[PDB]
């Protein structure tokens, strides 16, 4: 289907891939307990 | 999904200002700013 | 009240407010050498004439979206809202389309529009949508109606993205009111009659003296001079003069007697102006005032008619022919008339 390709292209133009991998790479801290209302 | 995407692309202000628009760069900078706002208690409700 | 038919030249004009100032712009494109489209200020024509030859577009065909999908799977029709039109460049011959590239990094969601050779694929056709509440889907379009163009594949509006110095049109998700102005409705234009917005040559009935300029044998100071020549120069490219009508609507109408028009030399791109301190010369569009460049055609030598007609809404009536027609050029300010001289000295007269 072509409209599927168009929607996927729109989503890719909105959200790039480098942004996605950079956001994935944050390496959240893992703790003495901490708060679950953060990242 | 199609109509939701149509509406979200016709109205660009539904996305975050630091991700979409001529201001903020993108999701990376947006969420790093979000993390630093979370880290500094000077930008919350006392 | 005239309905937009098929196979007629139109202009994609739009309004833009910058510096709190209103301006009217074309959707124009060079085509040969540059695929992307740009803008052309159709307004403010008293000092700078716009390039209508690249402003105008022709409606090649007009089919609905479902008929287009069936064509993808596999006279003069009228234009209705919701159809999927096909816009072809008048000069470059290519077809207006939506390129899959993005030049402006600011609007990371849009594409660029341009011209392409082939019509295949759904990345070239455009759909018209109503822009006002008075008008809805499925009604006939008329002259002066504001519409919205949407791509078929890109599904993006022909947006007028405002920039600091890049007034470029894109396929974005912001509607932009694109008014349509007809040029030539494809009426019964007989083979041999004069149509506005055309390029032609002027010869003599008994001397075949063509109005030319010096060739590239010298520089622009020499090429700016205007004179008469004969012989093989009649088939050269440095002897073509294009008549640009002042009005942007129906600029490709039938040329009537006594109306003003600009004389352009398509070989160098300069306009034929007249300064009272000398003879006529060629000046670029940046300083081509209408009071110095607008000339008119008369049937006789008198001044019987000057301030008579200002505009006529329509294709016009067939008056001037290409075969047998004896016209006289006349300036709007001075009213002078053409005369051939013998300024050439007898030293090398016969050979030059």
């Amino acid at each position: 289907k072509g409209e599927a390709i168009r929607i996927r292209s729109i989503l890719r133009s909105l959200i790039p891939l480098g942004d996605l991998v950079g956001v994935i790479s944050i390496a959240f801290q893992m703790p003495e307990p901490d708060m679950s209302a953060g990242f | 999904a199609n109509v939701v995407v149509r509406l979200l692309i016709r109205r660009p202000e539904c996305f975050g200002p630091a991700l979409r628009g001529e201001g903020g760069n993108g999701l990376l900078a947006a969420m790093e700013e979000a993390i630093k706002i979370a880290e500094d208690p000077s930008r919350d409700g006392p | 009240i005239q309905f937009l038919r098929t196979d007629d030249e139109v202009v994609l004009q739009c309004t833009a407010t910058i510096h709190k100032e209103q301006q009217k712009l074309c959707l124009a494109a060079e085509g040969f050498g540059n695929r992307l489209c740009f803008l052309e200020s159709t307004s403010n024509s008293k000092n700078v004439p716009p390039d209508l030859s690249i402003c105008t577009f022709v409606l090649e065909q007009s089919l609905s979206v479902r008929a287009l999908q069936e064509m993808l799977a596999n006279g003069h029709r009228t234009l209705l809202y919701g159809h999927a039109i096909l816009l072809r460049h008048s000069y470059s011959g290519m077809y207006l389309c939506c390129l899959s590239t993005s030049r402006s990094s600011t609007d990371k969601l849009a594409f660029d529009v341009g011209l392409q050779e082939d019509t295949t694929g759904e990345a070239c056709w455009w759909t018209i949508h109503p822009a006002s509440k008075q008008r809805s889907e499925g009604e006939k379009v008329r002259v002066g109606d504001d519409l919205i163009l949407v791509s078929v594949s890109s599904e993006r509006y022909l947006h007028l993205s405002y920039g600091n110095s890049s007034w470029h049109v894109d396929a974005a998700f912001q509607q932009t009111l694109w008014s349509v102005a007809p040029i030539s409705s494809g009426s019964e234009a007989a083979q041999g009659y004069l149509i506005g917005g055309d390029v032609l040559r002027l010869l003599h009935g008994h001397m075949d003296e063509c109005l030319t300029v010096p060739s590239g044998e010298h520089g622009e100071e020499q090429r700016r001079t205007v004179h008469y020549e004969g012989g093989a120069v009649s088939v050269h490219a440095r002897s073509l003069w294009r008549l640009e009508t002042l009005r942007v609507a129906w600029s490709g109408s039938h040329i009537r007697w006594g109306q003003p028009f600009r004389l352009r030399h398509v070989t160098t791109g300069k306009y034929l102006s007249l300064m009272e301190d000398k003879n006529l010369l060629l000046m670029d569009k940046e300083k081509a005032d209408v009071k110095s460049t607008a000339f008119a055609f008369r049937s006789s030598k008198e001044k019987l008619d000057v301030g008579v007609r200002k505009e006529v809404d329509g294709m016009g009536t067939s008056e001037i022919k290409y075969g047998d027609s004896i016209c006289y050029i006349q300036h709007v300010d001075t009213g002078l008339w053409l005369t051939y001289q013998a300024v050439d000295v007898k030293s090398a007269r016969m050979g030059s």
